[PDB]
């Protein structure tokens, strides 16, 4: 299929052009909403842990698909295993308002706490890179006698206008991994 | 193709499929699933890599061990050229009309 | 609509679970990925 | 007991015919399958009989003496091209094994058509009759006609790595040479592939 | 009842042919579906566990009768008892990827974690014998800080080409057991 | 189907307990069992 | 002058496409016949494109200078194959000429399928226009595309005693190299059987 390849309108070419047939396709595995709705653990600090997505690693699956957008909506979910009580202010609240239980907190049972947290910024959507370190926007913030273990999850996720996914550079031809398999 | 308008080529692209070694010449690559084409007005050629394998879904990776270069081998050749010497044919790649993926997974490097 | 299975309705009111949208007054590379031009541009002999 | 057999311009009639056993279905399944897209072709040049030396069956063989011959074989024909040429292939197999002595012979052997036949035992011997089989009785027959479709984990097989079939076959009575009988009985293969299908044809070596 | 012992068509007697009559039969215990969805244990690893149904030992139930067939397909369904965090990943995963909670990722509840796992393998059956040790198809992979009981469970199995089934060979005329019974 | 006695319907989804199945374009044994020759082949006397 | 053609799984893209030349007939003769007796076989996996250099067009070469091409040709592939399988076969030619130079170059090329061509003079060179034939001018073009059938005493031919085809390239203009010009053109050729048919199928050499 021959074109202009410079005017950088979408051409496709299928094997129907030297005789195949193209076939049907399953993509529900990667669309935005259902592969960003996962559990992604971060480094906590040991007490305050200002919630934003930021956090995420960037080699991790949804850091990096994350990352592969501009601007993003989600709502979260948090899993956080704590000592003593976690305390939860919204977006644009004072870290005082940390050491208040009327805040939504939620007391300690073992093992974790797993709690849905609304989208609260002043902005219609948030930002992974801002022209202007982006501005402070974020899901309020955490806190307990310490944090041992934190987890998000990203619900309703929308994103908008795409950015670079980078994978693993090798230094021979192919990158070779050991994929699991039987040694019998 | 960015070259000039006074340069010319003529290239050739082929479908190794595995089972034994790719070719090297582009006669020994014609008995493969090929397309050929020349340089004009429209610049871009798009060729399709059908999916040819025995089971319908292949992977992604090696782990580590040994595969030879199991799914085969894209083989570009060229043909002819005309006053074409040391331009550039540069090359994008994109997913298939019926390119599907699955199993979600995370290893490492974001 | 993400990676939720439940077939049981929810418990708790939208109002409670999720935050709500709001309208003023996918999605584009959907139609920028239909809109591909797949066919030839020449004329097919054989 | 008259039956004549024919794949492509190959003809093979026998007189002691006591049927054709289908194995594990009677028809094909699908053949254009979602992993070559649609890139397929029907050889009907190679639908026809090849021939090969079985093994010898005399009376110093006793029960279970087995002989394993691993389907595809050493084929010089255009079904021996059809693998140089290809990277993906699909078959069912045509399989008329005879054994001529005379009906004054005794003893029985058993053909079968295995599935993966990578290691075998000698008490599961015993179940060899679970797989489609006939068996050859001097004093009745002297032909078994076994048809079978192409099985396996994939849709197409590579044939230079895996061999799906493998016909065994396997004194179950060992050979008598009462008065009249004969010595010794020479045993052979009359196999035809059916249904061929190739995918992703190779480069050359020219 | 006389036939052609050769031609190996199916030939059956009732005791119709004596004077008898044949009676009805119950048949919901010889069944696939049924006879193999149950628990199997398998002897575990200390961590990386690989998932493939040919760790049941031949002598079982549904080790045996599982390689009576030459092909299968099920869904599994798992019961592990661990230590600290057991992590699944699917049918051609690397090593490196059971290191991430990202994927699916049980977390340690008293006395032992039964999850269910779906087919993964890129093939539309999987294989008891292949011809080429089988090829490394499986259910993908498990580990945790140790495993000590790993249990399998097929579900919506299918079976298909059977194979031998070998019983215990006796030394004298019968196999003799000791069957329960009270002593008085 | 195979070893499950619930009368209540899952509260889980079909997509997520199982894999599900794809069409394309018990159950051979059935049918060769049930076509065995059964009665006799000479002439019954008495 | 866009022109895509097509032959089984493979594909040649033009841009410089003066038209195709179909000579001596446009459609195909009548294939079964009484000499063979209905045992024909068309055989699909052979009708595809292949590649071969045929020689280099410098400015030293004068007017007249051939080259000369007998189809069929050594051929590694499925089609070379069918040669030593069966004793008849039947076939036209699809010849796709390739010369790339630029349109700085001058000079005139001439290539034609000629029936037969067992001698030839110079001076009946001239009339070279008499057969199936396209010019191949860098000033316009550098892709010539002529389509022909089976010709011959016989409806069907033994290749290995007969090539009723020949490929001739002619220049009748020289070649030049004017400032911005090329300095010799590398001539090729892409062609591919159309329509085969076998018979008599061979015994092997296994």
């Amino acid at each position: 299929t021959t074109s202009a390849g410079e005017s950088a309108d979408p051409v496709t070419a299928t094997v129907e052009n030297y005789g195949g047939e193209t076939q049907v396709q399953r993509r529900q595995h990667t669309d935005v909403s259902f592969i960003l709705d996962r559990f992604v653990k971060v480094t906590p600090k040991d007490q305050i842990n200002v919630l934003d997505l930021m956090q995420t690693p960037a080699h991790t699956l949804v850091g990096a698909l994350l990352r592969t957008a501009t601007y993003y909506f989600a709502d979260l979910e948090v899993a956080v295993k704590h000592e003593g009580n976690l305390t939860w202010v919204p977006n644009g609240a004072p870290e005082t308002a940390l050491d208040n239980t009327t805040n939504p907190t939620a007391y300690h049972k073992a093992p974790l706490t797993r709690l849905a947290l609304p989208y609260t910024a002043p902005h219609r959507v948030l930002a992974t890179a801002y022209n202007g370190l982006p501005t402070s926007f974020n899901y309020g913030a955490i806190k307990a006698t310490r944090v041992t273990e934190l987890l998000y999850r990203m619900k309703r996720a929308e994103t908008y206008c795409p950015r670079p996914l980078l994978a693993i550079h090798p230094s021979e031809a192919r990158h070779k991994q050991k994929i699991v398999a039987p040694v019998k | 193709f960015t070259g000039p308008t006074d340069a010319k080529a003529r290239y050739m692209i082929a479908y190794a499929p595995p089972g034994m070694e790719p070719p090297k010449t582009p006669e020994a690559a014609a008995h493969c699933i090929h397309a050929e084409w020349d340089t004009g007005l429209n610049s871009k050629f798009t060729f399709s890599i059908p999916y040819l394998s025995a089971a319908d879904y292949a992977y992604t990776a090696s782990d580590t061990a040994e595969t030879t270069n199991v799914q085969g081998w894209v083989c570009l050749f060229q043909i002819t050229h005309g006053k074409a010497d040391g331009d550039a044919l540069v090359v994008l790649a994109s997913a298939g009309k019926d390119f599907e993926l699955r199993l979600p997974v995370d290893a490492r490097t974001q | 609509s993400g990676n939720t299975g439940s077939i049981i309705n929810n418990y708790y009111m939208q109002q409670y679970q999720n935050s709500m949208d709001t309208q003023l007054g996918n999605d584009w590379f959907s139609k920028l990925a239909s809109s591909a031009f797949s066919g030839l541009f020449g004329a097919l002999l054989a | 007991r008259i039956l004549t057999t024919r794949n492509g311009h190959t003809t093979s009639t026998t007189q002691s015919s006591v049927g054709v056993t289908y194995g594990y279905a009677t028809t094909e399944d699908f053949v254009s399958g979602p992993n070559t897209s649609g890139l397929e072709t029907r050889v009907v040049q190679a639908e026809r009989f090849f021939k090969t030396h079985l093994f010898d069956w005399v009376t110093s063989d006793s029960f279970g003496r087995c002989h394993l011959l691993e389907l595809p074989t050493d084929h010089k024909g255009v079904y021996g091209s059809l693998t140089d040429s290809y990277a993906y292939m699909r078959n069912g197999w045509d399989v008329e094994v005879t054994a001529v002595g005379n009906q004054f012979n005794g003893g029985c052997l058993l053909v079968a058509m295995v599935p993966e036949l990578c290691s075998i035992n000698k008490r599961e011997l015993y179940q060899l009759t679970l797989f489609p089989h006939q068996f050859i009785n001097p004093r009745t027959n002297m032909t078994a006609h076994i048809t079978v479709p192409f099985v396996g984990v994939n849709r197409y097989d590579q044939y230079k790595v895996h061999k799906p079939w493998t016909l065994v076959v396997m004194v179950v009575a060992p050979l008598t040479v009462n008065t009249e009988g004969a010595p010794q009985i020479k045993v052979y293969a009359n196999i035809a592939p059916t249904n061929v299908h190739v995918a992703g044809e190779f480069p050359s070596k020219e």
